[PDB]
């Protein structure tokens, strides 16, 4: 419930709706930028500091064998804490293609507070999940090995039903369940009766052994759902098993920004409502170690544009702050692009 | 430039033209039916546009030629031997060489493997020249080296950017006095 | 010679008003000859048929947007833009 407004650099145009932020060390680093990577950072990842309410959007470098990666802009990211990587998937490059890599990003090296990033490119074997955006990842523990749970977001109409009247429509993946294993590439798809309809833009919670889902949207019926889901894996020796369950008390949001304020407790912020209704309220949700509970905190205050404007954006830095951009009026006195802000709950 | 934009739209249009490239149109043309097939040629862009969809950097890079793989400091040693070899589908494989990174380099020398190709081209182009910016850029070219030749540079160098705009007005002023030429920034055809 | 579709009702009405004998034809039957210029009139087909193009003869202005779904939750667009198919456009340039 801390609000500050936020100046920023001369490349202030390079910050598009559906960015990412990878936190490293305290050291935070955008990622999808707006058009293909230029000159001035040929690389497409920055680093990006804030001091005094002043960002700087520097250049970062790669490693010798990293690959060069494209600018993704609705991608799924996760924080695989084992040395510490970030692992993107899926997303939408600015050819308005759609991916299906899995890039995995960790540190080389940093010398002189001058960062060296590395990612490699890992290609799943096996039951590999069609190409698609929005959707979410999430590493999960048990019994010393971990897997990483995917439920499935919107894409674009298979080869053969795409037609050149509709050629940029989409459609809600099929909602099964996948899991990954990142230390050979492989897949397994896992259909549930409990999970019916398609989702997407929702937000994924991992704690330790079970994920739990909360909204979205559907656009089966271009409805958004209230009800969330807590799912529980395990993997034995033999082959792991997925359970799924209905909980009551939840909330109907999509594309909400969530993170970490304490330990095994988590804060989201504002999504969308309905349609035309933005989301001013947050909401807590306390953690355990079989039991949740999600209650309204005391929605703090907002500035004449982020009650005012029509749509929002933003994603989380790390240390519990929310960075978050509004996009202005046109017809005034040359307004800006875009105004920035960032949100604190310490 | 608003290349997300771009590409949403001129998708669709590319997905027809590739389409049909490998099909006969029968179609009647006064009475009896007739056969088309086509040949599409892509020609027509200026040189940003020309660099920009083709997926090249841009155009005041040390890469110059759109159609071939030269810099600017090997183009004013050997003038005229140059060939032509940029076509599409080496760039499109270019990009995916850039993209991998497949022999372990850093960027300076990636950059130079790839000669400067740095996104994915998605419109089918073929390498060739304008004709109107061609003539309006000699134009505004050597009209720059008469206002440089009034100052004589040749005989000594360097003089600050205190006299070029003297040796402007005496320019314009006295071609104004000859031909009636009046003086025109945006230069035309 | 770039009229509008109001004042050639104007200059269309009083010829026929003057000289009794109308020269200028009503607005009516004018687009009625308008439709055979644009794509979207005559049939033709393909051989092979044309992967993921439809195979209808009868679209002329479609939305350029291609059906690109401006919801809130997606990335924000405003532009607008119209096209013709790339075929029915061909088709009425040759014939
Ligand atoms: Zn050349």
């Amino acid at each position: 419930m801390s609000l500050q407004m936020v100046t920023v650099g001369h490349n202030i145009a390079l910050i598009q709706p559906g960015f990412s932020l990878m936190n490293f060390d305290g050291q935070v680093f955008f990622f999808g930028q707006k058009g293909w990577p230029k000159r001035s950072c040929p690389t497409g990842v920055f680093h990006f500091d804030i001091k005094q309410n002043h960002l700087k959007l520097k250049p970062a470098i790669f490693s010798k064998d990293s690959c060069y990666l494209p600018p993704l802009r609705y991608p799924a990211t996760c924080s695989y804490k084992g040395k510490h990587q970030y692992i993107i998937h899926g997303g939408k490059t600015p050819n308005n293609e759609l991916s299906d890599k899995i890039y995995i990003m960790s540190v080389a090296c940093k010398n002189n507070k001058k960062v060296t990033f590395r990612c490699t490119e890992k290609d799943l074997v096996g039951d590999v999940p069609e190409p698609r955006y929005g959707h979410s990842i999430d590493v999960v523990y048990s019994r010393g090995k971990s897997m990483g749970v995917l439920f499935g977001g919107r894409s674009y109409m298979p080869s053969t039903q795409r037609t050149t009247e509709k050629w940029n429509s989409v459609a809600d993946c099929l909602p099964h369940v996948f899991l990954i294993d990142f230390e050979f590439g492989c897949a397994t798809s896992y259909i549930l009766p409990e999970l019916q309809d398609g989702l997407s833009f929702h937000v994924s919670i991992a704690r330790n052994d079970t994920v739990y889902i909360l909204g979205g949207h559907s656009l089966a019926s271009n409805i958004r759902p209230a009800n969330l889901y807590r799912i529980r894996v395990d993997l034995p020796l033999g082959t792991p098993a997925v359970n799924c369950t209905v909980l009551p008390g939840g909330i109907s949001v999509s594309s909400a920004i969530l993170t970490q304020t304490n330990n095994d407790e988590f804060v989201i912020v504002g999504g969308y409502q309905l349609e035309n209704q933005k989301r001013m309220v947050c909401s807590l949700v306390s953690l355990g170690d079989n039991t949740i509970e999600i209650s309204e905190m005391e929605t703090p205050d907002w500035t004449s544009d982020i009650k005012h404007s029509k749509i929002w954006f933003g994603s989380n830095m790390g240390n519990g702050t929310i960075f978050l951009g509004i996009p202005g009026d046109n017809k005034q006195a040359m307004s800006e692009a875009f105004y920035f802000y960032t949100l604190r709950c310490s | 430039s608003d290349h997300e934009t771009l590409t949403a739209i001129l998708s669709p249009l590319i997905a027809e033209r590739e389409a049909m490239k490998s099909s006969e149109l029968t179609l009647e043309m006064g009475g009896i039916p007739r056969t088309f097939k086509f040949i599409f040629r892509g020609t027509g862009y200026d040189e940003k546009l020309v660099r920009e969809v083709e997926g090249l950097e841009a155009s005041g890079s040390v890469y110059i030629c759109t159609l071939c793989d030269t810099t600017r400091l090997e183009a004013s040693q050997n003038l005229v031997f140059h060939s032509i070899t940029r076509s599409h589908a080496e760039n499109l494989q270019r990009y995916e060489v850039w993209r991998s990174n497949p022999y372990h380099e850093s960027v300076e020398e990636l950059r130079d493997r790839v000669k400067g190709v740095s996104a994915k081209p998605f419109i089918e182009t073929v390498p060739s020249i304008d004709a109107l910016h061609c003539d309006i850029g000699n134009a505004a070219e050597f009209y720059k080296i008469f206002q440089l030749e009034i100052g004589e540079v040749y005989k000594h160098p360097n003089a600050s950017k205190e006299e070029r705009k003297r040796w402007q007005a005496t320019l314009d002023k006295h071609l104004r006095k000859r031909m009636n030429l009046k003086p025109i920034m945006r230069m035309n055809g | 010679t770039f009229l509008s579709c109001s004042q050639y009702h104007k200059m269309y009405r009083t010829v026929k008003a003057i000289t009794g004998r109308q020269i200028f034809q009503p607005l009516h039957a004018l687009r009625n000859a308008e439709k055979v210029l644009l794509p979207g009139y005559h049939p033709f087909e393909w051989q092979p048929p044309l992967k993921n193009v439809s195979s209808r003869t009868d679209v002329g202005i479609i939305d350029g947007l291609s059906g690109l779904a401006s919801s809130v939750d997606e990335y924000p667009v405003d532009t607008i833009a119209k096209r013709f198919r790339y075929d029915s456009a061909l088709v009425s340039a040759l014939m």
